[PDB]
């Protein structure tokens, strides 16, 4: 995941979770009820 | 389980470019409504029939 130098780790789906979402999406599914 | 299509793995790299060689002119269609049936009802005959 060396995409030129930009870190897309917060928007790409994290594999270490059962929902296969991104860290930013995790905040969205927890904030909105 | 619903499938979202076949899986594709675009080979990304620092020195990999995909320039197309041929072209395919395609003609699609789109059906958009522009107007509906202009209706008009009579209050007297509908409510009070004869």
């Amino acid at each position: 995941k060396y995409f030129g130098g930009f870190n897309f780790s917060q928007i790409l789906p994290d594999p270490s979770k059962p929902s296969k979402r991104s860290p930013i999406e995790d905040l969205l599914f927890n904030k909105v009820t | 389980t619903m499938s979202l299509g076949a899986e594709n793995s675009v080979a990304y790299s620092n020195n990999s470019i995909a320039i197309p060689t041929n072209f395919t002119i395609s003609v699609t269609t789109e059906i958009l409504p522009v107007s509906m049936t202009k209706t008009s009802v009579d209050c007297t005959m509908y409510i009070c029939g004869d």
